[PDB]
């Protein structure tokens, strides 16, 4: 599907704009080898709930 | 009336009061220029044909020669050609809903039905939409040839819009009509309908005035308040024809409408009407093809009184709802779920201008397909993998499945549309096209006629393309079904396939059909339905599937018993009798019956000088109604079902040195004329 | 197809085209449509070349 | 030469009479092809296999 519509529509590469993170947490991520992003908004994002989360070691 | 007494400089353009002189006037008696007096003039009487038959005698009975009680022309529901003639048979006039025919030779072909099914000699009109300058691109045309052919096309009605001045001209004098019908909105409309009248005084036109208080369209401008301004310089206009609707269900309900004591709400003179036309009254009739649901729907919504008919604007009233149309024009619908649906995206997305539109959309779009496929009548298309997704994420072969099922009815195994078989047809054409590869071979489909069952036809031909079963639809042959789905010249698209700036323009568009047929509803749940419906006559509309036939008549019948009590006292050999109704004046209206010379042993010679035409055709009318005077004063002659011309109508031309013998109480005319010499 | 669509051979328009609508391959010189077949026998030499 | 003329001539007699309505819907609809790139992952074998 998404090769169809890039080589349509001349979008095959999107370039990024903003990192998963935010500038407030591009810190926090990189101290916390279990953060990882989660969706949104169609978007795959960094959050805060992800950062030194409680529960990423169960 | 009034004598401006004090001034002597004679006379208002319209004559609405005398002057100093008028005082004056020694003429032995015809100084004593009356008043117009609504109460007495054009009051409802009554009248009893020689068959024993009574009629309500107004201005507009005595145009179409039957009651006073027309049915409005729906687009939805007058444009059945089975509802319209079984009610012409009841004998009661109906304008044929042109706006559902897209095509001149479909609307041939349906009137060319009613006229084999109507009795011989009945005429019937056309409602035509002025704002569809495609349908007036044909369909006026067609009317002009057709009325030359001769059908009994007797009207047409323009509603939803005023035609100018010009251009009614030519619809007046070009087209043989008998009378031509308008649906004002606004007062303005009005000064244009007069404005139209008083430049034909001669061709009759009916006036159907419609309130806010009505179904379908839907107009602002309150009920009475316009006319209230506008019955005076009607009046004084003796061509237009009022009707007044938009609400009416019952007997009782419009008798002082008829009688014109309703102005006594507004202490004014009693302000009778010439007619009642009908509008959403009539759809729950037996003879209509709405859904028995979509009837049963109707009986259960609760009308609203005119005082809060306003309401509407905001919530169910009664279960009837106003709403933009594609263009913002209100659309009074019943209330549903699906038409709470377009009431709520017309109230968010829809009023948004074209920039946030996408984005509002996008926010929202899980929500919208969810009562997509919940509540509305034009369901989200894609699904699969048992699953709601989008339309690029199915195989061809369910695709294909997707649209059989919402473009198919299994129970009647028929296609909702021919154009829709020819969409699926020309789908799978691009199918068969991909998945073969240099083949130069033949098609599985070489007559789209193959498709009337595709549910075998397509489960069969998926083995000759087995992987079209497992990969998805791809995006060239996705852009192409959504360019398929808004071809030009089909008819719309019964789902939703996408969501962009184009989304009313899949989502509005052909919304009325489904009231018909609720069988192509996904689930036959009436509640996606679109369903057009007047709120406060809806507190009448309390029987379903009642004889169109019966309405009407167990109102005429209310009708005339009221007025058998109240101006005949209870007695009915009182009520005047005339041989036929119609055609000429009984009542001594502004028309020549005073130069009309009646006899028994009668001759009276004539030169080509005196008289002039229409005059000399009356002096041998004769005064009352006999046969003679009828086929003498006759405007059509019926050939077995066509209405041409009169033929007396000009071979009795006014002639040099002639003379006419109409002796024996017209038991016979005979007219001579000289020829060399003789006569 | 591929080798013209990155040699910048055939472009895919959509959309309306000369009034007409249009969803397919079209031509990038004249821009007028192409079938998914005349592309190789229309190109094979150049591309070659 | 005379087995191609009298072809063309008996061909055209029939397009006539039979009326050119009909033949041609004698020729029949063939179908064109088109291009079908999919991405097609490495085929995966079954587990047992
Ligand atoms: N005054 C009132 O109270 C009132 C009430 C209800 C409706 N109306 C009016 O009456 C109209 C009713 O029409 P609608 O709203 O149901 O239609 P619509 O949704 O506005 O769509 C009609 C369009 O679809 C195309 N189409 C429809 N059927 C077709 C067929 N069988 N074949 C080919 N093309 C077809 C036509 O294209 P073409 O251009 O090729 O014809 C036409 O432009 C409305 O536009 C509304 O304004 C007024
Ligand atoms: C079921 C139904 C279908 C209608 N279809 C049309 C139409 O195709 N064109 C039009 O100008 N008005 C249409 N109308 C509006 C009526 O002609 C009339 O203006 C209105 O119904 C009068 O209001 P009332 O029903 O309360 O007397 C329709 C009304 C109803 C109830």
């Amino acid at each position: 599907r998404y090769m169809h519509n890039a080589i349509t529509r001349n979008t095959m590469f999107v370039a990024k704009d903003k990192a998963p993170y935010s500038d407030e947490l591009e810190q926090p991520v990189y101290l916390d080898p279990l953060a990882r992003v989660e969706e949104n908004k169609k978007k795959l994002v960094f959050s805060d709930k992800t950062i030194q989360s409680s529960q990423s070691y169960v | 009336r009034i004598i401006l007494a004090g001034t002597l400089d004679s006379n208002p353009i319209d004559d609405e009061y005398g002057f100093k002189h008028e005082i004056f006037q020694t003429s032995a008696d015809k100084a004593i220029k009356w008043a117009p007096d609504w109460l007495k003039e054009l009051r409802p009487t009554l009248v009893k044909n020689s068959e024993g038959k009574i009629y309500v005698k107004t201005k507009f009975s005595q145009l179409l020669g039957r009651a006073p009680l027309m049915v409005a022309g729906m687009t939805p529901t007058t444009v059945n050609t089975d509802i319209v003639s079984a009610s012409l048979n009841a004998g009661y006039h109906i304008e044929l809903a042109g706006g559902g025919y897209f095509s001149p030779v479909m609307m041939t072909r349906a009137i060319d039905d009613i006229v084999s099914r109507i009795k011989p000699g009945y005429g019937l009109g056309i409602n035509l939409i002025y704002v569809n300058p495609f349908m007036l691109q044909w369909g006026i045309p067609l009317i002009k040839d057709l009325r030359e052919k001769g059908y009994p096309i007797q009207s047409l009605t323009i509603g939803a819009g005023v035609p100018s001045i010009e251009v009614a001209t030519e619809y007046i004098e070009d087209l043989g009509l008998t009378h031509l019908g308008l649906k004002p909105g606004s007062v303005d409309a009005i000064s244009q309908v007069i404005a139209i009248a008083k430049a034909h005084p001669t061709f009759p036109i009916v006036l159907q005035w419609t309130g806010g208080r009505g179904g379908g369209h839907h107009s602002f401008e309150d009920f009475h308040q316009p006319i209230i301004q506008m019955y005076s310089k009607i009046r004084r206009c003796s061509n237009i024809v009022l009707v007044a609707g938009s609400g009416f269900g019952s007997d009782e309900d419009t008798y002082p409408y008829l009688s014109g004591y309703w102005s006594e709400k507004f202490n004014y003179p009693p302000m009778p009407f010439d007619g009642v036309l009908f509008g959403s009254r009539v759809m729950t009739s037996k003879e209509s093809h709405t859904s028995l649901a979509a009837k049963k729907l109707i009986v259960e919504c609760k009308g609203v009184p005119d005082q809060q008919w306003e309401q509407t604007y905001k919530k169910p009233t009664g279960g009837i709802i106003t709403v933009r149309s594609e263009m913002g024009e209100p659309i009074h619908k019943i209330a549903t779920r699906g038409v709470m649906f377009w009431k709520e995206l017309d109230d968010t997305i829809f009023n948004l201008p074209k920039n946030k539109l996408l984005d509002a959309l996008n926010k929202k779009r899980d929500h919208i397909i969810k009562k997509l496929n919940n509540d509305f009548q034009k369901p989200w298309f894609g699904k699969n993998a048992n699953g709601v997704c989008d339309l690029q994420e199915m195989t061809y072969k369910e695709v294909a499945n997707r649209l059989v099922e919402l473009m198919y009815v299994k129970k009647s195994h028929r296609w909702i549309d021919v154009s829709l078989r020819n969409m699926y047809g020309d789908f799978l054409r691009r199918v068969e096209e991909r998945f073969t590869s240099s083949a130069g071979t033949v098609s599985l489909l070489q007559n789209f006629n193959q498709l009337n069952e595709p549910e075998q036809f397509t489960a069969d031909f998926f083995e000759k393309f087995p992987q079209a079963g497992k990969q998805l639809i791809s995006e060239e042959d996705c852009d192409y079904f959504l360019m398929l789905a808004a071809r030009p010249g089909q008819k719309p698209v019964p789902f939703v396939p996408v969501l962009d700036e184009r989304f009313e323009f899949f989502f509005k568009k052909d919304s009325l059909w489904q009231s018909e047929d609720l069988e192509s509803v996904v689930d036959e749940d009436v509640q996606r339905t679109c369903i057009l419906h007047g709120p406060v006559a809806s507190q009448y509309t309390s029987k379903v599937d009642e004889p169109i036939g019966d309405i009407l008549n167990s109102i005429h019948e209310g009708h005339i018993a009221r007025l058998i009590k109240e101006e005949y006292a209870g007695d009915e050999s009182k009520i005047p009798v005339v041989e036929y109704f119609g055609g000429k004046k009984p009542a001594s209206v502004s028309a020549t019956s005073v130069n009309i010379i009646d006899g028994n042993q009668v001759v009276y010679e004539i030169d080509s000088e005196l008289p002039n035409k229409q005059e000399w055709l009356d002096l041998l009318a004769g005064t009352e109604l006999n046969w003679l005077q009828a086929f003498i004063s006759t405007d059509r002659i019926v050939q077995g079902s066509k209405h041409v011309s009169n033929p007396l109508h000009d071979i009795l031309t006014p002639a040099k040195h002639s003379k006419v013998t109409i002796d024996k109480k017209t038991k016979k005319l005979t007219a001579f004329e000289n020829i060399k010499g003789d006569l | 197809i591929e080798m013209a669509w990155i040699m910048g051979f055939i472009k895919y328009h959509n959309g309306n085209l000369k009034g007409k609508p249009y969803s397919g391959w079209v031509d990038a010189k004249t821009q007028t449509p192409i079938d998914e077949k005349d592309i190789k026998s229309k190109y094979e030499e150049e591309i070659l070349e | 030469d005379i087995r191609r003329a009298v072809s063309i001539e008996s061909a055209i007699e029939q397009k006539v009479v039979n009326g050119d309505n009909v033949d041609a819907n004698y020729s029949k609809v063939m179908v064109e092809p088109r291009a079908n790139m999919k991405f097609d992952f490495p085929t995966l074998k079954s587990y047992d296999e």
